C-alpha cells in the first residue's frame, strides 16, 4: 500500500473497495500497489487465485485482464513495525521486501 | 401539401452583425464611453 | 502656493491597470489549491504554454505559489520602454507573500488591452503587524502601449483646480495674466481656467513649465470641519468660528458648577480651540457636541462625516 | 529495529498498542430478491440503478424503492411527496399504467 | 462515408478549460450529419413513393 | 542631477524572461512528488531525453529535487555570449532550496522564444528568517538570441523622464541646448525630450555619452505625502506645507490642556515636522490625522496610499 | 471574482469549492464634485458588504462608480486606509484620490443673466 | 579598470553541459531504490553493458549508490584532451554523497551531443551544516568534442560590456584608439565596441592580449540601490543622494522628540549614510523607509528588489 | 479539515490544522489551561503539516 506520504506500508487485509476514480483502495482510502484501475463500464470483478484481476466489461464477452495484484514476502514477519490502520512498515529488523506474484 | 410556400412566424433575419463601436477620443484616458441611451 | 500644487493640466491624466498573476516561493504560506481552484488551473495553463502538459486528473497540491492581483498606475505620457511600480495583493487564501516573485503578469486597462508587463520580486514589511498579503514592486512593470494624446494641438489648455473655488479660479487667472501677456488666461467656471498658448508641442511645454511654478496666494477657502467617526479624528479649518451657546453633555460639567457649560463666542481658530478645550471632553464627545451645536447653529462652519 | 549493540539488532521491539476503532460501515449492494405484490403501483429493479428524486430543497437524492404513488396534481411521488426526476405527470383519464422493461 | 459538419458563432467567454464549448452555447448553430453509399441510399423514400406521399389523397 | 539618473533612452529597454526548471540536491526538503505531479513528469521527460525511459507505472517518490520558476532580466543590447543573473523560486511544496542546482532551463520571452539558457548553483541566505524557497544565481544565464534594434538609425533620439514634469523637461532641454549647439533638444511633452543627433552608431553613442553625464538642477517637484498603511510608514516631501488648523484624535491631548490641539501654520518641512511632533502621536495615528487634515484642507500637499 | 477572472481570461468551472478569505465584497461611495473634469480625481469610501472581518490593508480593484442614472461616472482603484476602549472601524476605509472621473455633467453656468 | 575586468570578447563564450550518472560507495545513505526506480534501471543497464544480465524480476534493494546529475561548464576554445570541473547533485532520495565516486557519465550539450566524459571522486564539506547531497569534482571531466569557432577570421572583433553604458563604451573606445592607431575602435551601441584587427589568428591574439590589460577609468555608473528582502541586505551605490524629507516609521522616533524624524539633504554617500543612521532603524525597517521615500521622491536613485 | 454542505456533494475544504514541533519537548514550561509556551530551552517552534 502507498501511504499519502509516499512511503510504503504493508497490510494483510483484503476488505478492498473501489473509490470514485475506480482504484482498489483498502478501507480508509489507501491505494494498493501496483495501481489497479477498474474501468467505469465494468459490471463484475474477479481476482484469480494466482492474483490476476480481470473485470467484465459491458457488451464484451471476455473478462479482460486489467491488472496483476502481487504479494510481498519479508524474511521476518515478526519484525514489522505496526503503525495502526492494520498496516505494517519496513524496519531493518524485518529485512528488505521481496515483491512477487502470488504463489511464486 | 407540404410544398406550398409558407412564411415562418419568426420572420426577418436571425443574425445581427456586431457594430465595431466608436473610435476613441485621444483625451489621454483608456476608458471610452459608449453613447449612453 | 504653486500652480502645480493646486491645479492639474487637461491632457495630463493617470490610468488604472489591473492584471492576474502568480507568486512563487513564499516558503510555504501559499494558497490552498483545494479551496483555490483557479491557482492550479492557471499554473497548469502556464506549464502547458511553457511545454509541459499535466494530466487533467491529478492531485496538484502545492503551497509555494499564490494567485494575486497586480494593480498599476499608467502615468501620463507613458513611453514604451519606461517602467512603473505595481502593487500585488493575494487573491485566494495565501498566508503571506513575504519573499515571493511575480511572474510575467499582463497589466490591462478597462478596454481589455495589455498595457504593461509586470514581473519581479515582492517587497513586504518585515502590536501593529504589517500587511503580509500585500506587497509593492518598484519598477516591476514595463509599459508596452502608448496612449495617443492631443497635447501640442490646438491653442487652448485647460487648468483644472482641485477643490474648485470661484475665488481660487479668479486668483489663478489674475496671476497668469499678470505673469504673461494680457488676456493669457480666462476662468470658465469655479474649477476650469482656459489659457491661450502658442501652437506647437515645444511652445506649449515651455508655457506650461513657466505657468506651473508661479506663486499664487491662497484666499480663505471655507469654514469646514471634518469628523471621521471611524478613526476618532476631528479636524477644524482655520476659518471656523464659534457662536455663543451653552452645551450640556453626559458626564461633562463645569470644572469649578454643574452641567450646561457656557461657550464664549470665538472669532478665530485659537479662540475656538480654547473654548472647546475649556468645555473639556474627549474627541468622541466632541463629535456629538459639534453635531448638536451645528444643528442648533452657534457654529459658523459646515461639518462633514468622513 | 534500533540496534542495541554494534552487532545485535534486537528483532521484534516492544509495542503495546491500543484500540479497535471501527474504520467503516460499508453497505453491501447486492441484488435483492423479488416478491409478487400483485399491485401496479410498485416497480422493482433488477441490477444496478436508483430512482432519482428531487428532495424539497432541489437536491437530487436516490432510492431503490419503486413503491410510487400518484398525488392530487398528477405527478409521481415516492412515499412522502418525493417528485421523480425528470417530471412525469399522470393524467386521471388513463386506466392502466404499464412500465416496460425498457423503462418507458 | 459520413460527414459531420458544424458552423456557428461562439462568444470567446463561454469556452471553459480545455478549449471546449457546448453546442447549446453557440449561436447560429448549423449541424449536419449526412451519409453516402448504398447505406444512405436505402434510407431514401423512392421517387414513386415520395410522389404518392406528396400528392396521393389521404 | 545627472541626465542618466532621471532619464532613459528610447532604444534602451529591458525585457522579462521566464522559464521552468528543476533543482537537484537540497539534502531532502524537495517537492513532495505525490502532491506535485509535474515534478516527476518533468524529471521523466529529462531522463527520456538523456536516454533513460522509466516505465509509466512507477513510484518515483523523490525528495532531492524541486520544480522551480526561473526569471531573468534581458538587458538592452544583449549579446549572444553574455551572461545575466537569474532568480529561482520554488513552484510546488519544496521545503527549501539551500544548496540546489538549477539544470539547463530555457528562458523564453513573452513570444515563447528561447532567449537564454540558465544553469548553475543557487545561493540562498543562511526573529527574521531568510527566504529559503527563493535564490539568486549570478551569471547563471547565458544569452542565446539578440533583439534587433533601431539604434544608430534616424536622426532623433527620445529621452524619457521618470516621474514626468513640464519643468523637468524644460530644464533638461535647456541644459542640452546650452551644452550642445542651438536647437539640439526640444521637449515634446512633460515626459519626452527629442534630441537631434548625427546619423551613425558611433556618433549617436558619443552624443549620448556626452549628454548622459550632464548636470541639471532639479526644480521643486511637488508637495507629495506617501502613507503606506501596510508597513506603517509615512514620508513627506520637502515641499509640503501645513495650514493652520485644530486636530483632535483619540487619546491625544495637549501636553500642558485637553483634546483639540492647535497646529500652527508651517511653510517649510522643518516647521511642519515640528508642529506634527508637538501634536504628539504615533505614525498610525498620524496617518489618520493627515487623512482628515487633507480632507478638511489645511494641508498643501497631495497624499497617496501606497 | 469568477466574472473578473473570466473577463481577464480565466474560466473557472462552475462546480468548484472556491473558498477564499483574502477578498471582501465592498460598496464604494464617492462625491461627484461640481464642475468635475474628466482627468480629475476624487476621494472614495469603501465599506464591507458581506461578512468580512476587516479591510485593514486591502486594495480596491477597478470598481465603476455610477450615478442614479446607471451611468459610469468614475473609476475607483487603490489602497484602503483604515484606523490602526474606543476601537476604530475596520470594515470601512477611505481612499484619497482613489477615483478618477470619466464623465462631465453639462451645466448652464455662464448662460443667462 | 582593466578591459578584461569589464568586457568580454565576441568569440569567447562558455557553454553548459548536463549528464546523468551514478555514485558508488557512500557508506549507505544512498537512494532508496524502492522510491527511485530509475537508479535500479540504470544500474541494470550498466551491468548488462559490462556483461551481466540481471533477471527482470528481482529485489535489487541497494543503498550504496545514488542517481545524480552532473553539470559542467564547457570553456571557450576547449581542447579534446583538456579537463574541466564538474558538479554532482543527488537526483532521488539519497541521504548524502560524502565519499562517493562518479562513474563514466557522458556530459552532453543542448544539442544532445556527448561533449565530455566525467568520472572521479566526489568532494563534499565535512549551526550551519554543509550540503551533503551536492559535491564538486576537480578535473573530473575530460573533453571529447571541440566547438568550431570563427576566431582568427575576418577583421572586426566585438568587445561586449557587462552592464552596458554609453559612457563606458565611449571610454573604452577612446582608450583603445589612444593606445593603438587612429580609428582602431568604434562604439556600435551602449554595450558593443567593434575593434579592427589584422587578419590572422596570431595577430588577433596579440592585439587582444594588448587590449585586455589596458587601464580605463570607470566613470560614475548610476545611482542604484539594491534591496534583497530575502537575505535582509541593503546596498547603496556611491552615487546615491538623498533629498530633504520627513519620514515616520512604526516604533521609530526622535532620539532626544517623537515620530516624523527629519532627513537632511545629503549629496554624498557619507552624508546619506549618516542621515539614515541618525534615522535609526534596522535593515528591515530601512527597506520600507527607502521604498516609501523613493515613492515620494527625495531619493535621487533607482531602487531594485533582488 | 473540510466541511459538507446541505446538497453540495463535494466537501468544500475549509482549512488546514498544522502542528508545531520543538527541538526539546520537555523544555517547554506550563502555564496551566493545558498550555505550554516556548522558552529558551525549547527551541523555536517548527511549523509543519501533520504526517510530514
Amino acid at each position: 500500500v502507498m501511504l499519502p506520504d509516499g512511503t510504503s506500508a504493508y497490510t494483510r487485509d483484503g476488505s478492498f473497495q473501489v473509490d470514485q476514480n475506480g482504484q482498489l483502495v483498502t478501507a480508509g482510502g489507501f491505494q494498493v500497489q501496483p495501481a489497479i484501475t477498474i474501468p467505469a463500464n465494468a459490471l463484475s470483478i474477479t481476482i484469480g487465485r494466482d492474483g490476476v484481476v480481470s473485470v467484465t466489461q459491458q457488451g464484451q464477452a471476455a473478462p479482460v485482464q486489467v491488472g496483476q495484484l502481487n504479494l510481498t514476502t519479508f524474511m521476518n514477519d515478526t519484525g514489522l513495525e505496526s503503525i495502526g490502520e492494520n498496516l505494517y512498515i519496513e524496519t531493518q529488523s524485518s529485512g528488505a521486501p521481496n515483491e512477487s506474484t502470488p504463489g511464486l | 401539401c407540404a410544398w406550398i410556400p409558407a412564411k415562418p412566424l419568426v420572420q426577418g433575419a436571425t443574425t445581427a452583425q456586431p457594430i465595431p463601436g466608436p473610435v476613441p477620443v485621444a483625451n489621454g484616458s483608456i476608458f471610452q464611453s459608449a453613447q449612453p441611451i | 502656493e504653486r500652480i502645480r500644487d493646486l491645479t492639474s493640466v487637461q491632457g495630463v491624466r493617470e490610468n488604472s491597470l489591473i492584471g492576474y498573476g502568480l507568486v512563487v516561493g513564499l516558503d510555504g504560506t501559499g494558497d490552498q489549491t483545494t479551496q483555490t481552484p483557479f491557482t492550479t488551473q492557471t499554473l497548469n495553463n502556464m506549464l502547458s504554454q511553457l511545454g509541459i502538459t499535466v494530466p487533467t486528473g491529478t492531485n496538484m497540491q502545492l503551497k509555494n505559489v499564490a494567485a494575486v492581483m497586480v494593480t498599476a498606475s499608467y502615468p501620463p505620457f507613458a513611453r514604451q520602454g519606461q517602467t512603473i511600480d505595481v502593487v500585488v495583493s493575494s487573491m485566494g487564501n495565501a498566508k503571506s507573500l513575504r519573499g515571493g516573485t511575480l511572474l510575467m503578469t499582463p497589466l490591462k486597462g478597462v478596454d481589455s488591452q495589455v498595457y504593461a508587463l509586470a514581473q519581479g520580486n515582492i517587497l513586504v514589511g518585515g502590536v501593529q503587524v504589517n500587511q503580509l498579503n500585500g506587497g509593492r514592486i518598484t519598477n516591476g512593470a514595463i509599459i508596452e502601449r502608448e496612449l495617443p494624446t492631443q497635447f501640442g494641438a490646438g491653442n487652448t489648455i485647460n487648468l483644472q483646480l482641485n477643490d474648485e473655488d470661484f475665488t481660487m479660479a479668479q486668483q489663478i487667472t489674475d496671476a497668469i495674466n499678470r505673469a504673461r501677456g494680457y488676456g493669457s488666461a480666462t476662468a470658465l467656471d469655479a474649477r476650469t481656467v482656459q489659457v491661450r498658448v502658442p501652437s506647437g508641442n515645444s511652445s506649449q511645454v515651455r508655457f506650461l513649465a513657466d505657468i506651473q511654478n508661479m506663486e499664487v496666494n491662497v484666499t480663505p477657502q471655507d469654514a469646514k470641519v471634518v469628523i471621521n467617526s471611524r478613526t476618532g479624528s476631528v479636524v477644524m479649518n482655520r476659518e471656523v468660528t464659534l457662536d455663543s451657546c451653552a452645551v450640556a453633555q453626559g458626564n461633562l460639567s463645569v470644572t469649578v458648577g454643574g452641567s450646561l457649560q457656557s461657550v464664549r463666542s470665538s472669532a478665530n481658530l485659537n479662540s475656538v480651540v480654547r473654548a472647546l478645550n475649556a468645555l473639556g471632553a474627549t474627541p468622541m464627545d466632541l463629535m456629538s457636541i459639534l453635531q448638536s451645536m451645528q444643528s442648533a447653529g452657534c457654529l459658523r462652519a459646515k461639518l462633514e462625516i468622513i | 529495529g534500533a540496534q542495541s549493540s554494534e552487532q545485535t539488532t534486537l528483532p521484534s521491539g516492544l509495542q503495546i498498542g491500543t484500540g479497535v476503532r471501527p474504520v467503516a460501515t460499508e453497505r453491501l449492494h447486492s441484488q435483492g430478491n423479488l416478491s409478487q405484490t400483485n399491485n401496479s403501483k410498485d416497480v422493482a429493479i433488477k441490477g444496478q440503478g436508483f430512482f432519482q428524486v428531487m428532495l424539497p430543497d432541489g437536491t437530487s437524492a436516490y432510492t431503490r424503492d419503486g413503491s410510487f404513488q400518484v398525488d392530487q396534481n398528477g405527478q409521481l411521488v415516492t412515499a412522502g411527496g418525493f417528485q421523480v426526476q425528470p417530471a412525469i405527470t399522470i393524467p386521471a383519464n388513463a386506466l392502466s399504467i404499464t412500465i416496460g422493461r425498457d423503462g418507458v | 462515408t459520413e460527414f459531420i459538419r458544424f458552423s456557428g458563432v461562439v462568444n470567446p467567454r463561454t469556452i471553459s478549460g480545455s478549449n471546449s464549448v457546448p453546442s447549446t452555447q453557440v449561436a447560429d448553430a448549423r449541424i449536419e450529419y449526412v451519409g453516402n453509399g448504398y447505406i444512405n441510399e436505402a434510407q431514401n423514400m423512392g421517387w414513386l413513393q415520395r410522389f404518392f406521399l406528396n400528392l396521393s389523397p389521404m
